[PDB]
């Protein structure tokens, strides 16, 4: 199956409360394995998975320096971007960075990512060819020109295609008991009366990994999409995920509504019915 | 790896039996206490997940993720508590439960 | 909830018996542990589903089969003096997503 | 500045069975900025021992957090999640439904 | 593994 590694960096400025808040987290497809918080009691990269802990002290001493370097740049980027948009230091602002790589089922490189955001909107992003950038406005083009001279696109392409991928494979092998295992969802339905002539069929899916899943309600084969309550895939707190879909079925028609569940852990897509 | 006392802890009747275990995997999330009488099977008596203390009956389990050690306190020790107590630790989304050597308690 | 067949069974050196285990709780995860004085419960093998076996901490010298959700028997190829231990069987509702508490069987004492 | 309203989901890790311990989850997602107050309620009173996950965001740069606490539900206790954000005038409270 | 090359905006 396909995999991916992605790191997430959030820097929120505190005007009167001192240095900006910096949070860094790293994932493997849905599994957080590292964290860093500038306000945490530990100023080192802390592990969140058992398979990342088998790395020697040289790994953590290195990843601590790198994550401290990201915080220093975001601390500077906050002031730089504040000047680009001629903004006052009277308020707080948000700088978010995300980068990583995707691999296909053959574990070959599939796509690379490197993106910035300022105050919740896209600021600059590395394009698919891993050679050019996308600059939103003049402030972003200033950054684009600065990164072109520094040869930043070339450094990422060597990392996204060569290091992000190679170390993803190392993480997969070290956590094959966890990351390469697929836990199929446990499906069930619930029936609840809402009126004298209407009822609520809620199609459930719990304890599955990864979080990619698809819940669909059909009526006589037609996809019920406009009238179908769907909730965002939520975490359970132990590593698995949950999701449910609901439709308001008139009394007596429950027999012609069908729920469809698609997931990587299912050999064939499930078709659930009431009665 | 889970290290325990690995020895008979003699606690008089009515005292507080205190045994602890240390785990190696820092990212562990679930911690359990199993008691096992001589010849019988281990049964779950206490499970703690959040950093702190948790009491249920005469049993009290403490968790300290900073020092990476789990302890268990038995208030009002009785001869019915004389058994080998196993400490089990696990990580998220995993079925490999790591059990310690066990600490045998002998209450008179 | 969990039952094991060979209560207090003695074996020989060559081509010994195979210990059986079963549970009527429709559990996905099942495991076999070994208990020795001074070492504690040591994982032999575990299965997270039907026809899905995996090796634990001491897989050298053991073969396990999982053909049904209920039965999870532990086989012994050839008995060694190191096989003298108490074999326990455990299970839990699922490999993940459920309550990680483990249910143990009555056990099996064995000497060689 | 861009502001996005948080999406709230109150639920439990395991199917609620009165008398057995469980985890009460409140999953806030799709909001911006990250400054947000999330408290878990038991019969209207705030629960003290409440832990949260690490801050992360989605494809569209919207953050998400999971606030959880260990609890034991009963047939009479009512639980709710109270979330206050810059996009909400009055703090929103979502009661815990056993079937949602 | 993180990206080593420092990047400024």
């Amino acid at each position: 199956g396909s995999h991916s590694m992605r790191y997430f960096f959030t820097s929120v400025s505190r005007p009167g409360r001192g240095e900006p808040r910096f949070i860094a987290v790293g994932y493997v497809d849905d599994t957080q394995f590292v964290r860093f918080d500038s306000d945490a009691a530990s100023q080192r990269m802390e592990p969140r998975a058992p398979w990342i802990e088998q790395e020697g002290p040289e790994y953590w001493d290195g990843e601590t320096r790198k994550v401290k370097a990201h915080s220093q740049t975001h601390r500077v980027d906050l002031g730089t971007l504040r000047g680009y948009y001629n903004q006052s230091e009277a308020g707080s602002h948000t700088v978010q960075r995300m980068y990583g790589c995707d691999v296909g089922s053959d574990w070959r490189f599939l796509r690379g990512y490197h993106q910035y955001a300022y105050d919740g909107k896209d600021y600059i992003a590395l394009k698919e060819d891993l050679r050019s950038w996308t600059a939103a406005d003049m402030a972003a083009q200033t950054t684009k020109h600065k990164w072109e001279a520094a040869h930043v696109a070339e450094q990422l392409r060597a990392y996204l295609e060569g290091t992000c991928v190679e170390w993803l494979r190392r993480y997969l092998e070290n956590g094959k008991e966890t990351l390469q295992r697929t836990d199929a969802p446990k499906t069930h339905m619930t029936h609840h009366a809402v009126s004298d002539h209407e009822a609520t069929l809620r199609c459930w899916a719990l304890s599955f990994y990864p979080a990619e899943i698809t819940l669909t309600w059909q009526r006589d084969g037609e996809d019920q999409t406009q009238d179908t309550e769907l909730v965002e895939t939520r975490p359970a707190g132990d590593g698995t995920f949950q999701k449910w879909a609901a439709v308001v079925v008139p009394s007596g028609q429950e027999q012609r509504y069908t729920c469809h569940v698609q997931h990587e852990g299912l050999p064939k897509p499930l078709t659930l019915r009431w009665e | 790896e889970v290290e325990q006392n690995s020895g008979p802890l003699s606690v008089p009747e009515g005292a507080i039996a205190s045994l602890n275990c240390t785990y190696s995997i820092r990212s562990s999330t679930s911690f359990f206490w199993y008691r096992q009488y001589s010849g019988k099977s281990p049964e779950l008596i206490m499970s703690i997940y959040s950093n702190g203390d948790k009491e249920d009956g005469r049993f009290t389990a403490q968790l300290n993720k900073a020092s990476q050690y789990v302890s268990l306190l038995i208030r009002d020790s009785q001869p019915s508590d004389s058994a080998t107590y196993l400490c089990a630790v696990t990580t998220d989304r995993s079925g490999k439960l790591q059990f310690g050597a066990g600490t045998q308690v002998v209450v008179t | 909830g969990v039952t094991q067949t060979p209560k207090f069974q003695v074996l020989k050196t060559g081509q010994s018996m195979t210990l059986q285990c079963a549970q009527d709780m429709n559990h996905e995860y099942m495991a076999w542990y070994r208990q020795d004085p001074g070492m504690g419960l040591r994982l032999i093998h575990y299965s997270v589903g039907v026809g899905i076996t995996d090796q634990g901490d001491v897989p050298d010298g053991y073969k396990v089969s999982r053909s049904t959700t209920e039965d999870f028997p532990l086989r012994l190829l050839s008995a060694a003096p190191s096989q003298t231990s108490v074999y326990f069987c455990a299970s839990r509702p699922g490999a993940a997503g459920g309550r990680p508490e483990l249910y143990f069987g009555p056990g099996t004492r064995l000497t060689v | 500045m861009i502001q996005r309203t948080p999406k709230i989901q109150v639920y439990s890790r395991h199917p609620a069975e009165n008398g057995k311990s469980n985890f009460l989850n409140c999953y806030v997602s799709g909001f911006h900025p990250s400054d947000i107050e999330v408290d878990l309620l038991k019969n209207g009173e705030r629960i003290e021992k409440v832990e949260h996950s690490d801050l992360s965001f989605s494809k569209d740069w919207s953050f998400y957090l999971l606030y959880y606490t260990e609890f034991t539900p009963t047939e009479k206790d009512e639980y709710a999640c109270r979330v206050n954000h810059v996009t909400l005038s009055q703090p929103k409270i979502v009661k815990w439904d056993r079937d949602m | 593994l993180l990206f080593g090359y420092p990047v400024y905006v």
